RNA sequence: UGAGAAGCAUGCUGGAGGUAUCAGAAGUGCGAAUGCUGACGUGAGUAACGACAAAACGGGUGAAAAACCCGUUCGCCGAAAGACCAAGGGUUCCAGUCCAACGUUAAUCGGGGCUGGGUGAGUCGACCCCUAAGGCGAGGCCGAAAGGCGUAGUCGAUGGGA
RNA sequence: GAACCCACUGUCGUUGAAAAGCCAGGGGAUGACUUGUGGAUAGGGGUGAAAGGCUAAUCAAGCCUGGUGAUAGCUGGUUCU
RNA sequence: CUCCGGGGAGGCGGCAAAUAUCCUUUGAUCCGGAGAUGUCUGAAUGGGGGAACCCACCUACUUUAAGGUAGGUAUUGCAACAUGAAUACAUAGUGUUGCAAGGCGAACGAGGGGAAGUGAAACAUCUCAGUACCCUUAGGAAAAGAAAUCAAUUGAGAUUCCCUCAGUAGCGGCGAGCGAACGGGGAUCAGCCCAUUAAGUUAUGUGUGUUUUAGUGGAACGCUCUGGGAAGUGCGAACGUAGAGGGUGAUAUUCCCGUACACGAAAGGGCACACAUAAUGAUGACGAGUAGGGCGAGGCACGUGAAACCUUGUCUGAAUAUGGGGGGACCAUCCUCCAAGGCUAAAUACUCCUGACUGACCGAUAGUGAACCAGUACCGUGAGGGAAAGGCGAAAAGAACCCCU
C-alpha cells in the first residue's frame, strides 16, 4: 500500500461520552475515517502510525443532517466512525 | 494623483473643512484621517471577552475626494502629478513641480 | 521554498514529499486534539506538497 | 379508501427513470426539452 | 426495404382521384421480386432482388458487366 | 376665476426635481364586461373546536397549571387500543435549553425552534451464484425515414443455493 | 357460522369525521374463492360473464403540448367637455 | 500549483458583518498570456445496471500474505495480414493490426413524408397549403450555375438577389379565390475540365505587412452668502485637438475616476499575399433501356382543358451531325441550340455567441415567467404547468445607561 493512502486514511479522533467509556474501559479507540476506507485500510494504518498491533476493526456510516439556515436548504456529509480494539493495555 | 497611507492631507469639502491631519489608512474610494469626523459609538457589554459597554469616540471614513495633499511650504490644497525622475516614477505638486514630501 | 525545491533531485524531492505528507498527517492529529493555536502550517504543508508534485512533473 | 398513488421505488424508476428515458427516441427528445428549459431535476 | 438493386426503383406517392375528383393518397409500388442468376466468373448462383427493367438491363448489357457495377458502386454480392 | 373639460394663489406635510410658449408623437381620460391583481368589510363574536373508554385529589416547578412531572384512587382495550416484519417515510430517535410562529383552548409540555449525541456483522438482510413471466438483443428477416420482430446471448424475484 | 371478500333495507351526515362514510340489520365464506410481489395489452385503440361499464377523484372517444389569438349572422362591454 | 509580462500599498471571494491569527517594497492582493493537476455519471466504449452503482480479465514493476502502481480489454465501416466449412480447388466464416464514425447545440440550407380548424355566408371540386408537425443530413452560408436558353425591328448571351412590367395576360363548382412571363433599371461579375488530366479547395511549413489578448502620462478656482453638508447665490480667474460619461452630504470643464491626444507587448493568437509539399477536384476520355410512345399520377400562375413543356410507377423503345431538341394542338418554311459526364467565388439567408455605440423603448400590477438564491417554491404518476417577493441614513453614527414587564 502507498503511504500517500495511509496517512489519509485517519481524519481525527472522536470525543464523546460513549467514545471516552469506551477507551477507559475496554481500550478502544474511535475515529473518524475516510468515507472509502476499508477495515484492513484502517488496521494497517493504525498500527503503521500509533505503534500498536490492532485485534478487530468495526466501522459504521452515519448521513449527514438537512439543515436550514434562513431561506436556504442545504446537507451536511456523511461520517464514517471505526472502533479499534487495541490487545490488552496499550495507549 | 495617490493619497498615500501616510501622507499629510488638507479637509476640503464637509464639515471638517479646513482642519489637517495624517491619514491612517486608504481603502476603496474612503480615508481616515488621524483625530478628524469622530463619531460616538455605544457599545453594548461582551460576555466573552468582557470589556464592559461603553460610549467610545473612533475616526469615521471620509471619501477620498473630500481632502487633498498638503503643501509644506504654503500650507494650502495641491494636486499630485507623475513625472519620471531618473528611473523611479514620483509624486509631485502640480502647483510647484517639486517632488511630493515623503514621510 | 520553490527555488530551494527546484535545485534538489527527484530522489530528494520524493522524501521531502513523504515527509511534508507525515506531517500533514500529524497536524490534522494535533488540530483534531486541539493542542494546536497557529492554523497557517497546515496550509503552508499542503501548498508545499502541491509544489513538490509540480517540481517533481516539470522535472521528470 | 384506497386512492390513486400506491408508491413504489423500482416501478417508478423502472418507468420513468433516467435510462427509461435514454432507452427511446421520445424519451431523448423528453430530456432536451428539460434541459433547454432548465429544471434543476430532469427524472424522478 | 423495397429497392430495386439494378436500377434503384422505390415506392413513390400519388394520388386516386375519384369521379368527382376527391383525390386521397396512394403508393405506387414497383414490380420488385426475388431472382437467381448464374455466375461463370465465381462459378455460383447470386440472389438478387430487382424489376423487370432491371431484367431487361441484365438481358442488354450481361450478368458480368452489371454484377462489376453494384459491386462498384458498393453493393457486397 | 371661467360656460365645461379645468386654471390660478396660498397654510400644513415632503425632501429633489420641475418646466413656460409654439410645434411634434401617442400604451391619452373607466362604474359596470357573473372583467383581472391586492387590501378590507356584512353574516358575527354567530356555527363549530373532528369514534369506541371518564375522570378526582395532594405535592413540585413556574409570571401564570383542568391539559407538564411525582404520588394515591377511578375507568377502558386486551385475536387489538399488545409485540413484531416487509413496503413507504427520512432523523421524526436520546439529552440539554426556549415558547415569538405551529399544536382547533392554555403550556412550564411536544413529532415545534436552537445546540450537541447516537446505528459496531464470516452466522441477520442486501450484494453475489441460478433461473420463471417478461425486457433487451451481434449477426439475421422485414419496412419511405423513424423503426418492428427475432437467433446465439444477456438481464430479470414474487422462487432455489453455508 | 368467525377472520377475509361483498353491498340488500333503514336511520344519521349533505358548508360531513369522510369529494361516497358511520351505526343496526344483510349475502358468500373449498371455490366460477380471496390476496401480495413483478410483468403484458394505449385512444377510433385496449379490456369488458355486456352496464356504453373501466382505462390515475376526468370517458358516446383519456391527458399534455402545438395549428391557435380556430370560427361564432350570438350575448356582454366600450373611459374627458 | 509553476513560468513570462503589467503594477506598486495593500490584502486573506459574496449572501454577511465581526473579532482572531495571518501574507506582503528580498514586491503581496489584482490584471493578461502559456503550462501542470483535473474524482464519479453522462455518446460512455471491459460486462452488467434502477445515472453518479455492482462485478471481471490481460500485460509489466514492486511485493509476502490475500496488496499497490501504470497501461490495455465496446460496436460498425474500410485496408493489410493470418486462419479457414458443406466441397477437390475455392468461397462463406473467424481472428490480429491500422485508420474513421457515433453525441450535443440558437436560427438559416437541402431532402423524405405531410394535416385539420377556417373561407366559399351550407358543402364534396377548390381554399387554408406544400403551411403546422415528424424524419435524414451539410456549411459558414447552402442551393443554383455557363443554354439541346430566350427572342422574333433578326436580336440577348452562366447563376443568384432587389425595383418595375401588373393585380396586367391567364387559371377558376368562370364561384370564393389563385396569379405569370417577355422587355427595362440596379447589386455582383468568372470561367474551367473528362484519365499525356484544368480552375478552384483543404492540411502542413517558411517569409513580408496588418490587427488583437494587460497597460502608462494626461490642463486649468479662489473669495463671499444661505445651508447639517455647496457643486447652489454674488464677485472676479484659468484650460480647451479636453464643456463625452459617472461619482463626491443639493445642480462640478478646473475635487476624484476619466475625456481629446501621445505612448505601449516578454509570450500567444487572427487576417492579406508570396512560395515548398499532401490530398482533392478525378472510376470521369462526347454520354442507349437513353430520347420518344401507350396506361395512371405529380409539377409548372395554369383544376385534362385547344394543353404546349418537366419527373416517372408500369409496358415498350430510335436516329446518332447526310443527325437531333425547342419556338404552347398539329403540318411546311425559317430562326436558334447540341440532352442522356463534371467542377466553380460575389452579390443572397440567419444569430446560440463576442466588442463598441444608440433609443420622442419600460421603470417593480410595467419591462424577460424570472431586477430579489426562478424555471425555484408549489401542483401533477408523468409528459407538463408555474408564482409572489426592490427603496433606513451622506456616514451605523443601528440607541451606552435608567425604569415598567
Amino acid at each position: 500500500m502507498n503511504n500517500e493512502r495511509i496517512y489519509q486514511v485517519l481524519k481525527g479522533p472522536v470525543f464523546s461520552e460513549k467514545a471516552q467509556v469506551l477507551g477507559d474501559t475496554a481500550g478502544v479507540q474511535v475515529f473518524k475515517v475516510d468515507i472509502n476506507a476499508t477495515k484492513l485500510e484502517i488496521k494497517k494504518a493504525v498500527e503503521k502510525l500509533f505503534g500498536v498491533e490492532v485485534v478487530k476493526v468495526n466501522t459504521t456510516i452515519t448521513k449527514g443532517k438537512t439543515k436550514r439556515f434562513g431561506r436556504t436548504l442545504g446537507r451536511r456529509s456523511d461520517v464514517k466512525k471505526a472502533y479499534v480494539t487495541l490487545k490488552a493495555g496499550q495507549d | 494623483a495617490k493619497i498615500k497611507k501616510g501622507d499629510q492631507v488638507i479637509v476640503i469639502a464637509g464639515k471638517e473643512k479646513g482642519k489637517q491631519g495624517t491619514v491612517l489608512s486608504v481603502s476603496e474610494d474612503r480615508v481616515k484621517v488621524e483625530g478628524l469626523n469622530l463619531v460616538k459609538k455605544h457599545q453594548k457589554p461582551n460576555r466573552v471577552t468582557g470589556a464592559e459597554g461603553g460610549i467610545v469616540t473612533q475616526e469615521a471614513s471620509l471619501h477620498i475626494s473630500n481632502v487633498a495633499i498638503l503643501n509644506a511650504t504654503t500650507q494650502k490644497a495641491d494636486r499630485v502629478g507623475y513625472q519620471v525622475i531618473d528611473g523611479v516614477k514620483t509624486r509631485v505638486y502640480k502647483s510647484t513641480g517639486e517632488s511630493v514630501a515623503v514621510a | 521554498k520553490t527555488k530551494d525545491l527546484r535545485e534538489k533531485s527527484v530522489e530528494e524531492l520524493k522524501a521531502l514529499l513523504d515527509e511534508q505528507q507525515l506531517n500533514q498527517f500529524r497536524l490534522r492529529m494535533a488540530k483534531a486534539t486541539g493542542q494546536l493555536g497557529k492554523s497557517h502550517e497546515v496550509q503552508v504543508a499542503r501548498k508545499t506538497i502541491a509544489r513538490i508534485k509540480t517540481l517533481l512533473t516539470e522535472k521528470q | 379508501m384506497k386512492r390513486t398513488f400506491q408508491p413504489s421505488e423500482l416501478k417508478r424508476k423502472r418507468v420513468h427513470g433516467f435510462r427509461a428515458r435514454m432507452a427511446t427516441k421520445a424519451g431523448r427528445q423528453v430530456l432536451a426539452r428539460r434541459r433547454a428549459k432548465g429544471r434543476h431535476s430532469l427524472t424522478v | 426495404s423495397k429497392v430495386c438493386q439494378v436500377t434503384g426503383k422505390r415506392p413513390v406517392v400519388g394520388n386516386n382521384v375519384s369521379h368527382a375528383n376527391n383525390k386521397t393518397k396512394r403508393r405506387f409500388e414497383p414490380n420488385l421480386h426475388h431472382h437467381r442468376f448464374w455466375l461463370e466468373s465465381e462459378k455460383r448462383f447470386v440472389r438478387l432482388r430487382l424489376t423487370t427493367k432491371g431484367m431487361r438491363i441484365i438481358d442488354k448489357l450481361g450478368i458480368e458487366k452489371v454484377v462489376a457495377d453494384l459491386r462498384a458502386q458498393g453493393q457486397k454480392i
